[PDB]
């Protein structure tokens, strides 16, 4: 329940619309090592996050993850592909809303749709 | 109830305890058990032109377990199977509520032996793998739906079986008929 | 007569599994309580622990009989402490219930086989380090004369507990757990306990 | 004068009817005279006021709503529904004696009733182990009644024995109530109070007369009281709990009582039964009624 | 009849993976994580996993009988010590070994230098037939930490205790050159039992001497 | 039952890459840095990493049985030598090869002649369809630095103890002749052995052959 | 990190902010080619960001706290060589200024801790990648 709705069914279906078949192509041809980078680094930030008990997220991850907004900007930057993928998902907008939220909850969440755009992604293949 | 049933169980590991009068003890191997009540089931409705229902409970129990626990269940068992309406199987744990045709063929027939034959056929994967499917179909988030597509992608199962178990999953009643399935699958495989 | 009231906490320091299904799940549950499914500690697990406890120290005995209840020919003697099941306490209800903690876990066992090498899974519930049961016992002053000395072998008893496990694996781990007697107070008579103390 | 006593129970209840493997819900009325008869020697009283003048019923159910009753044995003009409701609230109690209460209705009252839930607990025994042999594992059945409800009962006497009542009550709090209750069952707290509905449910006069509590008349009464009247006798049996009767346990006599919710036409009074053999003090046994007018 | 408490520590000389379950993995994230005791969130070394390896080591050390199926076959020594469950003729345990829980100076020393509790390991599994690797995270835990291992003696038979004491002893330089828990073979269990303190909490029995 | 312990030197003849993800990188630095020990923050060659790389290099040395697709089919000195897991047929393993930290004298040595134990290594891949480069940053350990290997064998069948040994040393100068770690292929991994010293830790075995 | 006149404050989305500032269409020829900081290429930017890499590394492998002398005159040489290269092209001296870097090297001598040249680090990762970004 990020925002607008997102969530893991909205994964599953932006997946199946992105996916087009001549071979298998999906997000205008994201391949899945540049997915498996980007869920590289939410499982950096997300094992800081789930060590950590409190239930609020601290100064330190909320770096990490404005990093990780610049490591989405620049991955769009080198690849198209990535871009439309960022664009379609939305994922740098679910950090801004976790960066708004301040709870270790929504980052959770948040993972919890990276994920699911991963396995979807490589079962549609 | 007396001289027909002993002909309808015939050829399978059952010790009639009583058949009473109406209600039917019956104790044996769990496979023969499950399968002659289903059996019975299909009979009864044969006989009587199908105006007639019968509700049964089926309970699990190991070897040395005392009898009475065994007999007491089964009946807590069969009360919460009468409890619904008409006809239902309570197998095993009372979250397993069933009906006579849903237990014949949504779960032992569509479910169970394409899993065996997929068990049987294939030379790489075993009961692990079925396991991995139990304990993504067991727990309640949604994610882990997510994670058994990821787990079918890499099972190297057949594409029909991947999407069949996938629409099991992704339903409430089919997701419980499919880890109904499984179950009794590992049960028979076990040792 | 008199009985007087024992009440205080039990704290667990290794995964207590008390002991009391389907493939794949856990082989040996806890016991829980019926309704609200919380575990709990049965009152004759510890009623048990510190009978042995208090035999082996002891060591049939005549002091463990009167205070633990016989039934032998010709001796019949009640049974002086009530030990009431220790359920969860609210306190770590709520410490449980923040960070999202369940309050057991499921411990994964094995044993390699000394023939073989071969392991065996095996799924225990515990109830998880620092969850805290409400213990409850209740003494009977029978006769006023060996009031004192009961409660120091209760005493020691306590003690033996605290070095050795409550029910499950203790051996490999399980069970250790402290008292904290927050009262001894009487309840029915006059008879004044707060010299008394269990530990 | 009439007192309502409400038992809430902090653990599980044992209450066996004829094992340790069972557990019922509830306690005859005479188990409970028999647990005052133990408290009242154990706490040095004098047993006068116990046997010559107290009138109590069996425990009954009570959920956060409404104060259950036995079911009256009437005929009734489907018939499992009726068969297997057992309860029926205070609130329900005159409408089913003159008969509105349909099988909907009934069936409805019983899945009402949200007394708790009963389980099993299998202990096991290590006597053996230490010396030779193995472990005796047995099993106990116990009764939790759920957070809002609890067993309630009515004591009837006078002032002194409501009193005495009262003392007893609170050192059973602590001593507990049924099987196993120094292996943890049986503690409850207990809350005394003058009851409203129930005085006047009872000063009600009806032509049927229904039983509360586990009763049987003597000879002289009972020559009387059979005509055409519904009851269910229940066998009352078990052995002697207590220290100076015999080196080792001896059962009681035998004795089969009317269970509670039977109807008779006549209202008779019962007396307490000795029911002990070769012992050095008479075991008691419960067998007074406490009579509840209605209509049918 | 006396009770000694054996605390001390344990050195980690190498990463300790003593895995566990219950949790499923999130995609990218540890395979096999560590057993962890939920209240604290940290890495503990389970009392049975201390005992089982004493147990196996001082067993092999003596000598297993041939053809021994079951752990009650063992030498009498060690039933004695570890203890047994025959039928008829069990013999009580007179070791109780506790989890081993993470030392408060090794958590002081890991909050300093923001170093994480434990390790994810790397690793891969090259195939014998196509040579293609296949990833894996393993949650060992770091060079660090120590560990309080809590052992309970129980003194029965006092002519007894000192050669129960040597075959403890024997075991425990045995788990000096042992490892602890799983992937052992790989490099992770190494560890050494530096650190100890033997006295006698219940009874009158002499524990200068141990 | 007697534990010997084998203690020796590792020296890196080149530079030694021995990936490990998880660690956020910097743009335009390392971009797949080297395993470390995450207390000393030093590099290290894991025991998992020497145990694989030798039992490969054996295994292919004696030879390997076609269709071989799985490691507990092999060669069954092999499995003796550092384990199996066929069902029915568990084989213990008896070389228990441990990691290899960071000695002392090397890092007193670097830290003498102001040098970093690490390096920055620029490559590039060069399509060659369009001549069009892309370039990477790997880090590998610097040459001359050592590294303190100790590995245990248990001694079972004390008959083929000498084979066992022969063939431990065998798979050493199997270890000396190939690379360890990343892409040796191109010029890493190269590594010395220099066994200090060998004995028995733990029983009444004659280590003096040996 | 530290912060700059009108109370504005130096962050990873000041970065963004700076270089979207920066941003010109200026289609020539009817082709939309996209420059930043008026001219500032990419190379250059790469160039400056190996020069921030080199100190970067130095300071990562190093586990003390508080900035070592020896990256201390490494900072040093890393303002000697801001100042020559933005004297060399003026588009690198625009976006040396606008950036307000070479006030950031000053703050982060200053503070003289790891962590804040690691904030400093991953500030100027924010411009190049947002310079990349943008493009
Ligand atoms: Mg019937």
């Amino acid at each position: 329940e990020l925002a607008k709705m997102i969530d893991l069914n909205f994964a599953r279906k932006v997946v199946e619309e992105n996916k087009r078949v001549k071979e298998i192509v999906l997000f205008n041809g994201l391949t899945t090592s540049k997915l498996r980078n980007l869920l590289e680094l939410i499982n950096h930030v997300y094992t800081k996050v789930y060590n950590s008990d409190d239930t609020t997220l601290s100064e330190d991850v909320r770096d990490e993850l404005e990093y990780l907004k610049v490591k989405f900007a620049y991955e769009s930057g080198r690849e198209p592909a990535v871009r439309t993928f960022i664009e379609k998902t939305y994922v740098d907008k679910l950090v801004d809303v976790v960066l708004k939220k301040n709870t270790k909850k929504i980052f959770l969440d948040y993972c919890k749709y990276f994920e699911a755009l991963v396995a979807y992604a490589k079962f549609y293949r | 109830f007396k001289f027909e049933l002993s002909n309808i169980l015939k050829g399978a590991r059952i010790s009639v305890i009583y058949s009473g009068g109406d209600d039917l003890f019956l104790i044996g191997a769990w496979d023969d058990v499950i399968s002659k009540a289903l059996v019975l089931r299909k009979a009864f409705t044969r006989f009587s032109a199908g105006k007639l229902t019968f509700s049964a409970g089926i309970g699990m129990y190991p070897v040395k377990y005392p009898i009475s626990k065994m007999a007491s269940e089964t009946g807590v068992l069969e009360d919460l199977a009468k409890r619904g309406e008409k006809n239902q199987v309570a197998l095993w744990n009372d979250s397993k509520v069933f009906g006579w045709s849903q237990l014949e063929e949504q779960i032992l027939k569509e479910k169970m032996i394409p899993l065996q034959e997929a068990l049987t056929n294939s030379q790489e994967h075993g009961k692990s793998f079925l396991y991995k499917m139990l304990e993504l179909l067991r727990n309640e988030d949604q994610i882990n739906i997510a994670r058994l597509a990821y787990l079918l992608a890499r099972s190297s199962l057949s594409e029909e079986l991947t999407q069949s178990i996938f629409a099991w999953s992704q339903n409430k009643q089919q997701k419980v008929e499919l880890i109904t399935a499984i179950e009794y699958l590992v049960y028979q495989i076990r040792e | 007569y008199s009985k007087i009231r024992i009440v205080g906490k039990i704290d667990v320091l290794t995964g207590l599994h008390i002991g009391g299904s389907m493939i794949g799940a856990i082989a040996s549950p806890v016991v829980r309580d019926p309704y609200s499914r919380l575990p709990i500690i049965p009152g004759s697990s510890i009623k048990g622990k510190m009978r042995s406890l208090l035999a082996k120290h002891i060591g049939d005995a005549p002091e463990i009989l009167r205070l633990f209840g016989s039934s032998q020919k010709g001796a019949i003697q009640s049974s002086r402490l009530q030990i009431s099941d220790a359920f969860f306490s609210k306190a770590s209800q709520e410490e449980f219930d923040k960070k999202d903690l369940a309050y057991t876990e499921t411990k994964f066992e094995n044993t390699i086989s000394r023939l073989t090498a071969v392991a065996n899974p095996r799924q225990i519930e515990r109830v998880t380090r620092g969850a805290s049961f409400d213990f409850h016992i209740i003494y009977n002053v029978e006769n006023i004369n060996e009031v004192m000395a009961d409660f120091e072998n209760i005493k020691t008893a306590i003690h033996l507990l605290e070095n050795d496990y409550l029910g499950g694996g203790g051996t490999r781990g399980n069970g250790r757990i402290r008292f904290v007697i927050d009262s001894i107070d009487t309840v029915v008579g006059d008879f004044d306990s707060s010299n008394l103390s269990i530990k | 004068v009439v007192k309502l006593v409400k038992l809430t129970f902090k653990s599980p209840v044992h209450f066996g009817m004829k094992r340790l493997s069972d557990s019922n819900h509830t306690i005859a009325a005479d188990t409970l005279f028999s647990a005052l008869i133990i408290e009242a020697l154990q706490q040095q009283l004098e047993l006068s006021h116990l046997l010559n003048n107290l009138v109590i019923t069996d425990l009954f159910p009570y959920n956060k709503t409404s104060y259950f009753l036995p079911k009256p044995l009437i005929r009734i003009e489907g018939y499992k529904a009726f068969k297997k409701l057992t309860y029926i609230p205070v609130e329900n109690y005159s409408e089913y004696l003159r008969g509105e209460i349909d099988s909907l209705e009934a069936s409805k009252i019983a899945e009402s009733l949200n007394l708790g839930k009963a389980s099993l607990s299998t202990k096991v025994s290590l006597q053996a182990v230490d010396h030779n042999g193995e472990s005796e594992p047995y099993s106990v059945g116990n009764f939790t009644f759920y957070p809002e409800s609890g067993l309630y009962f009515l004591a009837k006497g006078n002032a002194d024995t409501i009193g005495q009542l009262e003392i007893l009550m609170h050192a059973l709090q602590y001593s507990g109530i049924g099987g196993k209750r120094s292996a943890g069952y049986g503690q409850f707290r207990c809350t005394i109070e003058d009851s409203g509905k129930f005085d006047s449910l009872l000063s009600q006069t009806g032509n049927i007369a229904i039983l509360l509590s586990s009763a049987m008349a003597s000879d002289e009464e009972l020559v009387d009281c059979l005509e055409d009247a519904r009851y269910l006798l229940k066998k009352r049996t078990g052995f002697v709990q207590s220290k100076t009767y015999a080196d080792q346990l001896v059962k009681k006599k035998d004795f089969y009582a009317f269970s509670a919710g039977s109807t008779f036409y006549q209202k008779f009074n019962g007396k307490i039964f000795d029911v002990s053999d070769n012992g050095r003090h008479s075991v008691y046994r419960y067998a007074k009624a406490f009579w509840l007018e209605g209509k049918i």
